[PDB]
């Protein structure tokens, strides 16, 4: 489907503090009142999702429905791709060169045939339960912004706070979500594993290079942000 | 500071800055000349009187009420309620940019204003053309009415009505100056221009002007000395141009302020220190008298005007 | 042009020309500002010459501090000095003043001057010089009673 | 200084600005985090047992602090050579890959582990590139890697078809064909096994004792250089303008205590004019404000060389608490003059309604007087009538023309 | 308009022009101020009645 992103998609442009001032910055932001794609009734095709200017992922999962994400170039042999898996108390982010199937699942444990890499990056595990994520790749840095705010997308305002940074440069052009179910399906070719579970929906919205004017309060929290190319008043 | 604004705590930058010429001893000279000139415009309008006059203790001038223009001894700052209302409406060392305070503070200008008010109320216009001569306020009003052609009988008979009208006008002055905050713009916009002139220099320091970085600490640590000299030279040239355009804007605005101050001093001399026969130089209509009031960056003249009304048709020959 | 070859010394001459043009543009701007200032000053001086020397004006301090009578100009290699003759009152004295005089049931007001009293006496004078004169009908006019 | 600024010898009476007052910083403190990660050099140097030369291991280090402190691991090194990188300068360099290879060879075979060498270990076991940029560390390990009965656990390849490529690892155990027939994979005449044992013993000579040799391969592939050694560790100076280098953010000023709370992820801070006025200390979680110390402008107030030579100094826009009668005013702070309590006519303007003059003695400083005091008796029955006249002359000078110039 | 006067149909030129600073921001502001001031001088002499 297609939804309208009224006033969401804002994040901190830099790790600086401000006290009740205004800052106009030309960055890669999500345009307000944009036509995003809502894939809610797709209960396991269309595995071609680009990564041109980033990814705005909105989720309303009940509890532990999404297991992670995949970011690769073509998901083929000898292709630099980063897989992020969020367990109950641990998170893993592994960049390697391996081929993937149409829909890598987890319930499973080993996605591809062989994974021969020695990369190590461990941090705090990530995963009325709105969860927003902003993924960008610039200057050899794969930046991710996460926010967990209560409540589909309402008319409220909530910024994205940077938590971790990963220095790596890869021409990422893929995007795949990791669903979790109960029934077992080891066949990679059979792309039919629909099982009755909770609400699963992954929003897809492409970022754009735009100029945003943000207002920082006395506490240093983004409470208002306007665009400059959607209305004459703005 | 021509050395600190262009060079940020750098020795070789200061050694290279003197190769451009005598611009550092010229822009600062122009700025201090502008400062001295602004320090003189305050003495050509407010310091016209030679001796300070005071208000007599008896608050009975003949029926008029000057409580809103005379200073109130109750408040710590000896000013009038009109000046206190005007002071609560004008909203007012970074990288080597200092703001020199003026010589005459808000207290001495208030004393000059009070002296001018006492001279124009008790003495009339003799305080601005020689020795002060005592004269009652109704007789001064009669002189001012006879100066324009109106006989003194209309005042010596209908004095209470004129007094009540003057009191109502003085009372409504504050109600008119309270609403429409855009009236006190000429005293604020220029200050806003300063907010757009003192802050626009530090805002342009973040620009590299074509160089790799904006700060000198990164250029003198990343690039090599012999090849980074052109970048420092270009940065110095850009900062010098950005300071020269600011000095030019300051010169233009200082000339404008000088012209405005000369006009204000002329109006103070020809409207407050005497009555003029000019049409709209001391307010529209028939000018009688003028009361000055100070303001942190200007002066407000309240001109009393006699306007005919309720005319009727008659035959003339 | 003698140490380095022209094809290798073009950027130096270009930078020198740019610096000299930038230094001359500032001088031209300063000259324009000072010329505008001198033009305003000369306009003010011509206005004062026309309103003070070529006639008498009723302005307060435009033709000198006080009561202006006449003005004499004097030249100077870069300006003009106006010598203004000013009449200043002095040696004033206290007297009793009154708006009008009520006689025969009518309130008479003076035409020119005011009524001065020095003790059991009343005379008519002007506003600039003490000249005691008897209260007559020539310098007084009736405009009603003293009610 | 005033004579040098004005470029003259007979200065007039007044105040003249000459230079600006600046406080020089005393110290220069740098603050970085204590430690986040560290290269596990204790495993590749103090291991219980290393691998053979034909099956040498390689450990990749990409997310650790490259602290080169090999001195505490058997400092009397037998052969400590560096290739392409200086020994002491290596500790202050960043690279892409920190691959470390380890193996055990004989004493007289340590020379073969070098760029451009010929031998058995160099050609058949471990080959180094010609343009190798790294270090080679070797130390004696006879007490650990030798037994009385013979330590035959370490093997090496002695025969091979061809030489190995640089940074190549081969674990093949195929029978080397030295004759004409492949021998069908059996051991016999002209059918020799490639791997041979060492059998280290503690009674061997210096050239035959085992020496644990480790190779630190370094390469730069235009990477963000995730690995980096320790930077610095200093204290925190308070109430004094010093040079701070907090996490690359360099500046000069005073670090004062504040009360504003920041976000957990925010470390830096800028004002509306894009000026750094707040930075979080990497050592401990605490925010401090950046405020410059005493800064302003100096001005010399002189009565002129025609009268005397005693001058006064004035610091404008700066308090004179930190670095001759000192007196604080609203327009600055003047020294060399005494504040008088009787108001006279203003002669030399200073600011905020204070003027200096020469009493005749020393420079004085007094509040400027706006004039005399005269209060007329306002009465509704009194008037002042003039009696005498005075004819005075008033001079008014005004410029008309200018100097016509052209370039 | 500095974006069109300095850069004639060029995107990289316009991107590099913003790197110089806010010169155009104050230039166009001064131009608009001059325009408003010229629009005001016609109302102080002819619009007195
Ligand atoms: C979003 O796009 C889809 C197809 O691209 C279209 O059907 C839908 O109407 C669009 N939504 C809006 C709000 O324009
Ligand atoms: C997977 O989750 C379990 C907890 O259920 C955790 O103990 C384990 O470390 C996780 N594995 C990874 C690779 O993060
Ligand atoms: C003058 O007006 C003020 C308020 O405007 C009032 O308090 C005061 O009593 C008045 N005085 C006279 C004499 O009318
Ligand atoms: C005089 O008469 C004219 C019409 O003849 C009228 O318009 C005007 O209002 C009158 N004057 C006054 C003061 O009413
Ligand atoms: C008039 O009297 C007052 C006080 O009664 C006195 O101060 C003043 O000097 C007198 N006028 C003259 C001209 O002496
Ligand atoms: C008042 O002045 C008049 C002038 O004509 C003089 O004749 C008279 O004697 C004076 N009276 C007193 C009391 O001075
Ligand atoms: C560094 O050590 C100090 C002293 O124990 C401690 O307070 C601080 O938290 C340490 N830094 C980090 C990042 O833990
Ligand atoms: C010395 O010369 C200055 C220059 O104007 C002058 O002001 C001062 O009065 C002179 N002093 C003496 C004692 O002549
Ligand atoms: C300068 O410092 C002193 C010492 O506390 C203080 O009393 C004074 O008020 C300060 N001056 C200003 C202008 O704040
Ligand atoms: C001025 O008065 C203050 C306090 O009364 C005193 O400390 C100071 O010495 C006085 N100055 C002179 C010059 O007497």
């Amino acid at each position: 489907s297609y939804t309208n992103s009224f006033t969401r998609g804002v994040y901190y442009p830099d790790k600086v503090f401000r006290s009740s001032v205004l800052h106009s910055t030309q960055d890669l932001f999500l345009p307000f009142f944009s036509n995003v794609t809502w894939f809610h009734a797709i209960h396991v095709d269309n595995p071609v999702l680009p990564f041109n200017d980033g990814v705005y992922f909105a989720s309303t999962e009940k509890s532990n429905i999404i297991r992670g994400w995949i970011f690769g170039t073509t998901l083929d042999s000898k292709t630099q791709s980063l897989l992020i898996v969020n367990n109950a108390t641990n998170v893993v982010i592994k960049v390697c060169e391996f081929q993937f199937c149409n829909d890598p699942f987890l319930d499973f444990r080993v996605y591809s045939s062989a994974n021969n890499c020695t990369f190590e990056y461990v941090s705090q595990p990530f995963l009325k339960n709105l969860r927003e994520f902003v993924f960008k790749n610039i200057d050899g840095y794969f930046k991710i912004y996460s926010k967990h705010t209560p409540i589909d997308l309402p008319q409220g305002f909530s910024a994205l706070e940077p938590l971790v940074d990963l220095p790596i440069g890869i021409n990422i052009t893929r995007f795949q979500t990791l669903l979790a179910l109960h029934r077992s399906y080891l066949t990679p070719g059979d792309s039919s594993s629909g099982w009755t579970a909770g609400a699963a929906a992954y929003y897809v919205g492409y970022l754009q290079p735009r100029t945003f004017l943000l207002k920082y309060n006395e506490n240093g929290t983004i409470t208002d942000a306007v665009d400059c190319a959607l209305d004459p008043l703005s | 500071d021509c050395t600190m604004y262009i060079c940020g705590d750098s020795t070789e930058c200061s050694n290279l800055l003197l190769q451009y010429g005598s611009f550092c001893t010229q822009l600062k000279r122009a700025l201090t000349g502008i400062a001295v000139e602004q320090d003189k415009n305050t003495q050509e309008v407010f310091a016209q009187v030679k001796q300070i006059y005071k208000t007599p203790p008896i608050k009975y001038f003949g029926g008029f009420n000057f409580s809103q223009i005379l200073p109130d001894p109750s408040k710590p700052s000896k000013r009038s309620p009109i000046e206190d209302l005007l002071f609560n409406k004008v909203t007012l060392k970074f990288n080597g940019l200092t703001v020199l305070p003026p010589l005459l503070t808000d207290e001495m200008i208030a004393q000059y204003t009070s002296a001018l008010l006492a001279g124009t109320i008790t003495s009339g216009w003799t305080f601005g053309a020689g020795p002060a001569l005592q004269i009652p306020f109704p007789m001064q009003m009669a002189y001012r009415f006879n100066g324009i052609g109106v006989t003194q009988n209309v005042l010596y008979e209908n004095q209470k009505l004129i007094a009540n009208q003057f009191n109502s006008a003085i009372g409504k002055i504050q109600d008119s100056l309270s609403s429409t905050p855009s009236a006190l713009g000429k005293l604020q916009d220029v200050v806003n221009h300063n907010a757009q002139a003192l802050n626009t220099l530090v805002k342009q320091l973040s620009s590299k002007f074509g160089a790799i970085s904006s700060v000198l600490n990164d250029i003198l640590s990343r690039l090599d000395p012999p090849e980074a000299e052109v970048q420092i030279d270009r940065l110095i040239t850009g900062r010098l141009q950005s300071l020269q355009t600011y000095v030019t804007q300051q010169l233009i605005r200082a000339a404008e302020i000088r012209a405005s101050a000369n006009l204000a001093a002329t109006k103070m001399s020809e409207c407050v220190l005497g009555q003029s026969k000019r049409v709209d130089f001391c307010g529209k209509g028939y000018h009688l008298m003028s009361f000055p009031q100070s303001a942190p960056h200007g002066v407000v003249f309240l001109h009393v005007t006699y306007v005919p009304a309720q005319e009727k048709n008659f035959t003339t020959a | 042009l003698s140490r380095l070859d022209p094809p290798e010394a073009e950027v130096q001459i270009d930078r020198l020309i740019t610096g000299r043009l930038q230094s001359l543009q500032t001088y031209v701007t300063q000259q324009l500002i000072r010329a505008a200032e001198i033009r305003a000053s000369a306009n003010l001086a011509a206005t004062k010459m026309s309103e003070c020397v070529l006639g008498q004006s009723k302005r307060v301090d435009f033709c000198g501090k006080g009561y202006h009578l006449m003005s004499f100009p004097q030249s100077a290699p870069h300006g003009v000095v106006f010598l203004h003759v000013t009449y200043v009152p002095a040696q004033e004295k206290n007297f009793t003043t009154a708006p009008a005089i009520c006689h025969d049931g009518k309130a008479h007001f003076p035409r020119e001057g005011v009524f001065v009293s020095n003790g059991t006496h009343w005379f008519v004078t002007q506003r600039n010089f003490y000249e005691p004169q008897i209260i007559t009908t020539d310098n007084t006019f009736v405009s009603g009673n003293c009610d | 200084e005033t004579k040098c600024t004005l470029k003259s010898f007979t200065v007039e009476k007044g105040i003249y600005q000459t230079s600006n007052f600046r406080v020089q910083p005393t110290e220069s403190i740098v603050r970085f985090p204590n430690i986040t990660n560290l290269c596990p050099f204790d495993e590749v140097f103090n291991a219980t047992r290393f691998a053979s030369v034909y099956a040498w291991n390689r450990k990749r280090i990409s997310n650790c602090v490259a602290d080169y402190s090999v001195l505490y691991n058997f400092a009397p090194f037998f052969a400590f050579k560096c290739y392409g990188v200086s020994p002491t300068k290596l500790n202050d360099l960043c690279f892409t890959n920190v691959y470390a290879d380890s193996f055990v060879i004989r004493g007289n075979e340590v020379s073969q582990i070098a760029p451009g060498q010929t031998g058995n270990i160099a050609d058949y076991n471990y080959k180094l590139p010609d343009d190798f940029t790294g270090c080679v560390i070797a130390w004696n390990s006879n007490k650990l890697d030798s037994k009385v009965g013979g330590n035959y656990n370490y093997l090496y390849r002695l025969f091979r078809k061809s030489n190995l490529k640089p940074f190549e690892r081969d674990i093949s155990t195929e029978i080397y064909q030295a004759g004409n027939k492949p021998c069908n994979g059996v051991a016999g005449f002209n059918c020799y096994f490639p791997l041979r044992s060492y059998g280290f013993r503690p009674t061997y000579g210096v050239g035959h004792q085992p020496y644990r040799v480790v190779v630190l391969s370094f390469e730069l592939l235009h990477a963000p250089a995730t690995v980096c050694g320790p930077k610095k560790s200093t204290n925190l100076v308070k109430n004094k303008c010093v040079n701070f280098n907090f996490n690359g953010l360099t500046g000069t000023g005073v670090l004062t205590e504040s009360n504003k709370k920041f976000l957990p992820f925010q470390q830096f801070g800028r004002d509306i004019a894009d000026t750094t006025d707040a930075v979080r200390d990497p050592q401990t979680l605490e925010i401090l404000d950046i405020t410059p110390c005493s800064f302003g402008g100096v001005s010399v107030i002189t009565p002129g060389t025609n009268t005397s030579n005693q001058v006064a100094v004035l610091y404008q826009g700066v308090n004179c608490t930190e670095v001759s009668n000192v007196f604080q005013t609203r327009a600055g702070c003047l020294i060399g003059a005494e504040y008088v309590n009787n108001s006279y006519e203003c002669d030399i303007p200073i600011g905020a309604g204070i003027c200096a003059s020469y009493q005749t003695q020393s420079i004085i400083a007094y509040t400027m007087s706006l004039g005399a005091e005269n209060s007329v008796a306002y009465s509704n029955n009194s008037i002042a009538i003039p009696t005498n006249f005075t004819i005075s002359v008033t001079t008014e000078i005004l410029p008309v023309s200018m100097t016509k110039t052209s370039v």
